[PDB]
């Protein structure tokens, strides 16, 4: 019954179109409609990893620490705003030695611990407010981020500029679980896996991509 | 959904659709008609259950 | 219902012959059609990389920084004007080595960066004009673009000048999804493929091909 337009932006349109692309139309079903989609974008994200999502951000260092942000999933390189000089990651269970007898950082529960005991700081922000008169001394983080759930109509996000087909199908999938025409399921549940094997790998055959790699022959001075 | 039929050009109707129990109308308005149906057959699937 | 020319130069046409050929049009179908093409373009281009969609384009450094185009994909050779010389691509671990202690770069978020701190430049953004004249340390990028999804009948893409019947059933595809005739779809599909490594094959033949390589044996100046 519902109308779409062509090119879906919104959510507002997909929860249209989803009752659509499946003839059955009914208030059980609907309702339930935002549900399927919360359970299809978690189950994406929760092991989707791409630049889109990406952040930067400067940390906090007060004492050779930092906490972690809520939106943190996924890591990726750390550094100093100057010189580069990336940080590596290692366990405790070293860490504490070189604590004993580069940069070395680690997880503690909710906390980032790193050996030589910095000091980051994060912008001096506002006041006429024209930038974030970054401060030097500062670290900056590159991380996968929880995006936020849509909670709203109009409301979109990059990936239906880019690949809405995909959450279309993957919460087909769940949707064919309310009612039981798996055979649907199946198919629905193929088409995502394989959409999303093209994305990881437009991404792969990127990461590396400008010219024959060659490996590093790194030999301090000596 | 509604749809025209108009013999000789078109051999079938496209409705989409997927509740339980389907109806159908035929209507026949036209004045220049005197057309017929021996028979039909509704292509279908099947979904499932809640 | 409808009709078509021999050659399908666009949209304004196939969005027609797709009603054509895969079965039917009843308008709950037609008026998704262009859903459906713009989920066949992405599945294809998603993995798909050939010269047509390359480009040529000047680059604005500011020693390091350089940013990352919008429309970019995936990167071909990257050179500079001046004198002919080929960069080639590293992580971040060895930069940063070079900075502390060839020209590499590397991907830091939407950010490119390359070890010296070049300083290829182009017209501040407000721009006016173009001609430019290369700055004497220009440097040229080769890369795939993201091609503009159709917006208009008489639209087009190359792909339709030399390759449609692929966008026909790839589209089809999802359209055989929408309502459930499967085993349709596997023979788009199957079809769909069957064409496309065709292309990449033709590619693959192209390059590297004219005549017999040879490692080139580069042993420097001692």
């Amino acid at each position: 019954m519902p109308d779409v337009q062509y090119p879906i932006n919104t959510y507002g349109w997909l929860k249209k179109a989803v009752a659509l692309w499946a003839d059955r139309d009914d208030d059980e079903f609907v309702n339930q409609i935002p549900n399927f989609i919360n359970f299809a974008e978690k189950e994406i994200y929760r092991n989707l990893r791409i630049p889109p999502l990406e952040k930067e951000v400067y940390l906090d260092i007060k004492d050779g620490v930092a906490y972690i942000p809520p939106d943190y999933l996924e890591a990726q390189w750390m550094m100093r705003a100057k010189d580069g000089t990336i940080f590596q990651v290692t366990s405790p269970e070293e860490i504490s030695y070189r604590r004993q007898h580069p940069v070395n950082f680690a997880r503690f529960g909710s906390r980032f611990i790193f050996y030589p005991s910095i000091e980051a700081d994060t912008p001096y922000y506002p006041d006429d407010g024209s930038p974030l008169i970054p401060a030097e001394n500062s670290v900056i983080l590159s991380y996968y981020a929880d995006p936020p759930e849509f909670h709203e109509d109009t409301d979109t996000s990059t990936i239906l500029t880019i690949a809405p087909e995909l959450l279309l199908y993957f919460t087909l999938r769940h949707a064919c679980l309310f009612v039981q025409d798996d055979n649907g399921v199946q198919k629905w549940s193929a088409l995502g896996k394989a959409i999303l094997d093209e994305m990881v790998e437009q991404n792969k055959k990127q990461e590396y991509s400008g010219s024959p790699i060659a490996i590093p022959n790194n030999m301090t001075r000596l | 959904t509604s749809k025209t039929y108009t013999i000789g050009v078109d051999r079938h109707v496209s409705v989409r659709l997927n509740h339980p129990y389907l109806f159908y109308n035929v209507i026949d308005n036209d004045v220049n008609s005197n057309a017929a149906i021996n028979g039909l057959t509704i292509e279908f699937a099947v979904g499932g259950r809640r």
